[PDB]
């Protein structure tokens, strides 16, 4: 049965064979050629059996993931299988470690306000615990954010494709480099998503001309402030297919207001890692003219998307 | 072998072509002063 | 007239032609079978590859 | 040469060589009217103009 | 395989005086805004941002090209355009026209720039179908740059007045070229100004002691190639901040908030997306470049 | 459509002591001058430009690596090498030699680096061909783009000292900036006590640099006004100095400006690109008591 019916899938599944067409003895020269046009006249007509042989040529397709370890406790239980993926590096305690932050995860790392985001406050006290979650265990919350040095730490990894929760270690595979396969649903792959807490739009605006194409890109960004004279920071999303010259000069026009109240704190006083703002990471372009699937969980408005290739970019600085 | 040299002006341990071609643009007299150029070919 | 007398360099190019010659049986040559690849290709214009 | 009478050679010796070959890569390419190929090769097999 | 495809229909024929504009240029960038097989012709040029009666400017239209994707001419048939666009990772030959005849080698990054030098040289008009095809020009670094570093000298002189030689000529090694310049809207162009006292104010108060103190010790007898710029005569401020003993770990934790900005001036002095030439010829002007987005 | 497999000519063999040597490390990227195979020894490193003739310079060199495609070694052959070439998002798998040696955490920022070190564990010289071949830099970014932090305030102040030696304490300038901390593993350099000249191509700039930094912000300010000027240059009076709003333009004229400006309008964009285009990979999978990972790299 191996040898009878196995075969006839990989009798099937391989690439088409790069034809080969004889120089000399040129009554073999024509009989190539003829095979080339009957063989090509298949991929022009739209009929029915015209049509499949022209989906057997294929890209590509092998992007490569990673096997991370992560304390199950720092792992919220559920995860919502698209989220963003840190990875924290100050020390190794063992020989192979490593943590992990999601996007709900990073609102619980300052004890920040509430009105810097009060959607996911209700949402996120209950996946962590009150910002002594991740405390245990790095004892450099301050000192980070005091010499601005936290946001050259963070790793940008990319989402999940199917984590396994143990009792004390939960293993997690992400994904990078393009396309998440998923793993219970195949020919599906894996949504990236991002809540409605978090990204913010550029587009929006009055009827008032912009260019489409296949590239809006996701841009991972970071704004300090400090809030009671605290070391605190604040994860804030985007999504823009403008280029990049442009969302420099829009982010910062997005966050005047802390820079207004900023100068006036510093005004009286120099301390010159005070002085440096943070920094852009670029995730990967969703194709521009697709949608972000306004998508409820545990509330918790999310977006997901289908179809993102991922990348990473080098932090970089602007004010 | 009547004569051992031309001249040590040129030909010096410390000649003045060591003094000059050991060190952008082209360079003709490279080709005989440079010990290294020897050790080419 | 200064003491010394001297020395000048002096470089020159020559485009030359020139005469090669060979001898018999040198080389062992060969045949591949090559393969046909078609690239950006449109209902216009049907590019190939050798 | 053969031996003897005031003649000594340094007789015969065996040369054994691995030799290499040299690859080299020629590129060419050949464009085609997509109109001409279809009347060569129709579904239909009645004779043409 | 994959084939990216792109022709232009037209609805009332190509002229007599567009079609040796365009017949002779038969290989450059211009960009597009939709992503098809199929375009009406008011998408094409730059003529999309820029018009003749909109007063232009020479940021944000150069600004606008890092939204578009950019495309390559094919052909140019007395009723179609054809185009075909760049793959994100794909080979091409592209040869260009250009009447400003520059050198271009092997081993070069290239950019597009919209046409600073002359409007009506690169404006082409349109007497069929009305809307214009002006013409984006590709660039190498050393002028793509030196006309960047061009403007930003000439807006701040824009209000020095409230002259033409010291101010637009672009001092390329070998030949100067003034630009086109009379009626601009040179108000994004004042914010990339006034964004210069975001960095070039605040850069100025973590300046370490140490560094500074070198600029005494130079122009007094121990001058160096370049900067004759001083030419003998002190800036009024370096005898001025100089007073500290030098400490040592003041200096280092000023610099690594200083090592940060230098990276954040990429963000304002952008270019469009760049080209990656490996193999060229002098005498073609023919190139192979792939496709990297920025 | 695919062949990743160059081997490139010597003219001769190699010596006999650099066999263990070249079999101490079979996996490095090194740099190929040529988009043909059919190559000779003298395009595909370093010594088309960096030797030692040419003065020691920086920004060419930094110019380079990016324009220059790179490569990946499989196995040390006596008759030639084997070069794997660089495309885009590319495989490949490295077994390091490098001195000192520099940790290998995976998922960070791995750039590519010019070298500074000294030259006898950095280079092996092939006289069957004339040519040292020069291994690049391989660092990762946050100790390698900022390897030059404690070097670059270390290289300042013996200038100072070079035209007044009343200056500057060598055994407290060495101690914070002879060892670069980071991931808590302190690294010790290389000290050079031969006679740094290397790096007169950016310290010897960023001192005329740091020149009108402080002046170039004087008229620029009160320039181009209108109500639509920006709100935060009203708020940003709070970061510059005191000494720095008492400047008279006495001393300098409007014409006279021209050539002074633009060299400072100069070495804020190219000094700008010089560390941000370093070109960079990325570990996916790693291996440490093996050190053979795969990972992958695409240039930038």
């Amino acid at each position: 049965e191996n040898a009878a019916r196995l075969g006839r899938q990989v009798l099937g599944l391989l690439p088409p064979p790069t034809h080969r067409v004889s120089l000399t003895r040129g009554p073999e020269f024509a009989r190539g050629v003829r095979d080339l046009l009957s063989k090509y006249a298949a991929s022009t007509r739209p009929t029915v059996g015209s049509l499949h042989e022209a989906l057997r040529q294929a890209p590509f397709r092998q992007p490569t993931y990673g096997d991370f370890l992560v304390y199950s406790q720092t792992f919220s239980p559920q995860e919502p299988l698209g989220t963003f993926l840190f990875s924290f590096k100050q020390e190794d305690n063992g020989s192979s470690m490593d943590m992990l932050l999601t996007p709900t995860s990073l609102f619980m790392l300052s004890g920040m306000e509430a009105a810097k985001a009060p959607q996911t406050h209700k949402v996120a006290g209950v996946w962590y615990g009150s910002g002594s979650g991740l405390a245990d265990f790095i004892p450099n919350l301050s000192e980070l954010m005091d010499t601005g040095e936290f946001h050259t730490l963070l790793t940008p990894v990319g989402p999940m494709v199917q984590s396994v929760h143990s009792t004390f270690v939960t293993k997690v595979t992400s994904a990078m480099k393009g396309v998440g396969l998923a793993r219970d649903e195949p020919r599906a792959h894996v949504g990236l998503t991002l809540p409605c807490d978090m990204l913010v739009d550029l587009d929006e605006s009055c009827p008032m001309r912009e260019p489409a194409g296949l590239n809006v890109t996701i841009y991972a960004s970071l704004v300090y402030l400090r809030v009671n004279q605290r070391p605190s920071m604040a994860l804030t999303f985007f999504q823009s297919g403008k280029g990049f010259a442009e969302v420099v000069a829009m982010i910062k026009d997005h966050f005047t207001d802390v820079i207004r109240t900023k100068y006036i704190q510093l005004r009286h006083e120099l301390y010159i890692n005070r002085l440096v703002f943070g920094a852009v990471c670029t995730l990967g372009t969703v194709p521009f003219d697709s949608h972000p699937v306004h998508q409820s969980l545990n509330s918790l408005p999310v977006l997901v998307f289908a179809n993102f290739e991922a990348a990473c970019g080098p932090w970089t600085v602007f004010l | 072998e009547c004569r051992s040299t031309n001249n040590p002006w040129a030909s010096q341990r410390g000649s003045l072509g060591d003094v000059l071609y050991n060190i952008g643009m082209y360079s003709p007299c490279r080709q005989f002063f440079h010990k290294e150029d020897i050790m080419r070919y | 007239h200064p003491g010394f007398a001297m020395t000048v360099v002096r470089t020159d190019e020559v485009l030359a032609e020139h005469i090669l010659y060979c001898s018999r049986a040198s080389t062992s040559m060969f045949v591949g079978l090559p393969s046909v690849v078609r690239r950006e290709v449109r209902s216009d214009a049907v590019t190939f590859e050798i | 040469i053969a031996h003897g009478d005031g003649r000594r050679p340094n007789k015969q010796r065996q040369y054994i060589v691995m030799k290499a070959c040299n690859k080299h890569h020629i590129g060419a390419e050949i464009e085609l009217a997509a109109a001409d190929i279809e009347l060569l090769f129709a579904e239909k097999e009645t004779p043409l103009d | 395989a994959l084939d990216k495809s792109i022709v232009v229909n037209l609805t009332s024929r190509l002229f007599a005086d567009e079609l040796a504009a365009l017949q002779s240029k038969i290989g450059s960038v211009l960009p597009l805004g939709d992503c098809h097989r199929l375009q009406n012709i008011q998408a094409l040029g730059l003529g999309c941002v820029c018009s003749r009666e909109t007063s232009p400017d020479y940021i944000q239209i150069m600004q606008y090209l890092s939204k578009c994707t950019l495309a390559v001419l094919e052909e140019v048939r007395p009723d179609s355009l054809r185009l075909t666009r760049m793959d994100p990772s794909d080979n091409l030959q592209i040869k260009n026209v250009y009447a400003p005849f520059f050198q271009w080698d092997s081993n070069t990054q290239l950019a597009v720039l919209p046409p600073l030098f002359s409007r009506k040289d690169s404006t082409i008009v349109l007497e069929s179908n009305g809307f214009d095809i002006v013409f984006p020009m590709v660039v190498p670094q050393q002028l793509g740059h030196a006309i960047l570093q061009q403007l930003l000298v000439y807006h701040i002189y824009s209000k020095i007045s409230a002259l033409d030689l010291y101010t637009t000529n672009v001092s390329f090694m070998g030949r100067t070229y003034r630009l086109d310049v009379d009626n601009t809207d040179p108000r994004t162009a004042l914010r990339v100004l006034d964004d210069l006292s975001m960095y070039l104010c605040i850069l100025s108060a973590l300046v370490p002691r140490g560094c500074l103190r070198l600029l005494t010790a130079l122009v007094r007898h121990d001058r160096h190639p370049l900067t004759e710029v001083f030419e003998g005569v002190v800036p009024d401020e370096v005898t001025r901040i100089d007073l500290d003993q030098l400490s040592v770990p003041d200096d280092i934790t000023r610099m690594r908030v200083m090592f940060s900005y230098l990276q954040s001036l990429s963000s304002i002095f952008n270019l469009g997306p760049r080209l990656h030439v490996y193999a060229y010829s002098a005498e073609t002007l023919a190139a192979s470049c792939w496709y990297s987005p920025r």
